[PDB]
RNA sequence: GUGGGAGAGGGUGGUGGAAUUCCCGGAGUAGCGGUGAAAUGCGCAGAUACCGGGAGGAACGCCGAUGGCGAAGGCAGCCACCUGGUCCACCCGUGACGCUGAGGCGCGAAAGCGUGGGGAGCAAACCGGAUUAGAUACCCGGGUAGUCCACGCCCUAAACGAUGCGCGCUAGGUCUCUGGGUCUCCUGGGGGCCGAAGCUAACGCGUUAAGCGCGCCGCCUGGGGAGUACGGCCGCAAGGC
């Protein structure tokens, strides 16, 4: 099990009924693929650099997990299925390389 | 791939004595494991030609060591081959 | 018949012609002109003189719809590309700003033999 | 002119999510600045270019922009 | 062995924006395009130029380098999985296990061939317009095979560093990529430039040798005829050795 980082951006128009559902869906999808969650960071409404799905904003999520490596490409396939989900970029974790230190 | 956990397990199995990392039996035991990792990777991925070249050098290195063990002590050679299922 | 009074202007400059469109702030055009609309026919269309006259013709057509303030967009390199701009600032239309939006690919399509 | 690394702090060159600092390395357009302008090293610029491209896919840095001049 | 390191090395899947083409709608008149000038072409069934939406295929701008990786061919968006080679530090282990390599086997840009897909842009042949003494061409408008993908053939090249491989030895200076170090620098392993001794017909090479040596393989013996004829082997063919 290596350690990865999950970037999820979804439609910034959801109310709490749909926001809780969409996220508890993300919870359900990580349980079924075996991802032990280490910490979470939720940014929310953020100005985008270019339109994505005709929409000028995006609601951002970030999880750091530890999971089996073989199941990663299938985990990405499961998250993109949701219509409200827009960007799913999973990157293997790395050390904080410092510059001008 | 091949983690150091699986690495230590093989060296402690084919070490002629505690602490031996470079015996001919150890190298061939190590080479033979990377052979099986690659031959299973090349059953699928039949179009991976540049990895097929490294496998040729590993086999030639394995035979080169086995041809050496053959000349010096032919008994440990039979003990090694029967223990690895080669030839 | 529209009374827009503010909008955008697109200068499309090539080595063979320079053409000017004038639109409302939403992009939908009002009038336009080119080097062929004015009397010029052949290679004279891609000349800085023709580029100037073409700019001034559109700028006078937009006066009929009541244009005063203009934002300018420029696409392409070619003779008279700058001459059209300079023709536009003095056209009476107060020029709000000038942007260069010339489309450059990220190396996607094979060019004709000429461009290689 | 000053260089980007010359006027900056101690920052994470691998973080694709800090847009405030990575905006300093894009030009007026969305383009990545040359080494002569960023004042980075060989290994640093190679890392920056990759974290820039990542931030571009997250909709945080622009692929290209519009020049206001000429 | 251990612990670290860099990378367009490879294969698989996924994925992102710019641009081209085409469709849909909005808006909008008379031409666009192209050249040394033009003309075929396209345009009132409403094009070009502008805004929005949709589709499809191919290629990756800036970063980008005189740079990196690979045995050569060759390898540039991003992410993940599988994976190859290589380098440094420690001086731990085995104890000459080495080098080369006729055959054999595997790889092999582009073009070409077979079966089935795909087909946006480009574009042999070909269809036209010009040019011209003539145009079977350079320039212009179209355009099929092909270029892309899957599977299997083909085996050539300015496949070039026109320099086979490995090792040892023989002044330095400077620029650089990447490691380690007591980090004006020292020390390795690659990539450039000047140049000691020396070699060379000369240009030039010169610790990345074309120098001084040693081991092994390939190859040469005047030009045309000619990489032709014959024979053989390989190939579906073209054709190859
Ligand atoms: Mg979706
Ligand atoms: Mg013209
Ligand atoms: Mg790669
Ligand atoms: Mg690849
Ligand atoms: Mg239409
Ligand atoms: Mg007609
Ligand atoms: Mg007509
Ligand atoms: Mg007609
Ligand atoms: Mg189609
Ligand atoms: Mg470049
Ligand atoms: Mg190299
Ligand atoms: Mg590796
Ligand atoms: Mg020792
Ligand atoms: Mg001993
Ligand atoms: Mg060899
Ligand atoms: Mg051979
Ligand atoms: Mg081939
Ligand atoms: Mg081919
Ligand atoms: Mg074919
Ligand atoms: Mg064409
Ligand atoms: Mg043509
Ligand atoms: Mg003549
Ligand atoms: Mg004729
Ligand atoms: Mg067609
Ligand atoms: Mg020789
Ligand atoms: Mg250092
Ligand atoms: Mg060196
Ligand atoms: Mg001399
Ligand atoms: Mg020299
Ligand atoms: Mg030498
Ligand atoms: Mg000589
Ligand atoms: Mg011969
Ligand atoms: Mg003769
Ligand atoms: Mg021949
Ligand atoms: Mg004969
Ligand atoms: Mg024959
Ligand atoms: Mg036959
Ligand atoms: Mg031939």
């Amino acid at each position: 099990m290596r350690r990865y980082e999950v970037n999820i951006v979804l439609n910034p128009n959801l109310d709490q009924s749909q926001l809780a559902l969409e996220k508890e869906i993300i919870q359900r999808a990580l349980e079924n693929y075996g991802a032990r969650v280490e910490k979470v960071e939720e940014l929310g409404l953020r100005r985008l650099a270019y339109p994505i799905a005709k929409d000028p904003q995006g609601y951002f999520l970030w999880y750091q997990v530890e999971m089996p490596e073989d199941r990663v490409n299938d985990l990405a396939r499961e998250l993109r299925i949701r219509d409200n989900v827009r960007r799913v970029m999973v990157v293997k974790s790395q050390e904080p390389f410092l510059a001008n230190a | 791939p091949i983690t150091k956990e699986e690495k230590q397990k093989v060296i402690q199995e084919f070490a002629r004595f505690p602490g031996d990392t470079g015996s001919t039996e150890v190298q061939v035991a190590l080479l033979t494991l990377r052979i099986n990792r690659l031959s299973e990777h090349l059953k699928v991925h039949k179009k991976d030609h540049h990895s097929h070249r490294g496998l040729l050098m590993m086999v030639g290195q394995r035979r080169r060591l086995l041809r050496y063990l053959q000349r010096e002590d032919p008994e440990r050679y039979r003990a090694l081959i029967e223990k690895l299922g080669i030839r | 018949k529209r009374q827009v009074a503010s909008g955008r202007a697109y200068i499309h400059a090539s080595y063979n012609n320079t053409i000017v469109t004038i639109t409302d702030p939403d992009g939908n055009p009002i009038t336009w002109s080119s080097g062929g609309v004015i009397g010029y026919k052949g290679s004279r269309k891609g000349t800085p003189y023709a580029a100037q006259l073409a700019a001034l013709d559109a700028a006078k057509k937009a006066m009929a719809y009541g244009m005063q303030s203009v934002d300018v967009i420029v696409r392409g390199t070619g003779a008279g590309r700058e001459q059209a701009i300079r023709a536009l600032q003095a056209s009476g239309l107060q020029v709000k700003s000038i942007v260069d939006d010339t489309p450059v690919p990220h190396n996607g399509c094979r060019p004709k033999k000429k461009f290689r | 002119k000053a260089k980007v690394k010359a006027t900056l702090g101690e920052f994470d060159l691998r973080d694709y999510r800090n847009v405030e600092v990575l905006k300093r390395f894009l030009s007026e357009t969305g383009k990545i600045l040359p080494r002569r302008r960023t004042g980075l090293s060989a290994k640093e610029q190679r890392i920056l270019a990759k974290t820039i491209k990542r931030a571009r896919i997250l909709g945080l840095l622009p692929f290209t922009e519009k020049l206001v001049r000429k």
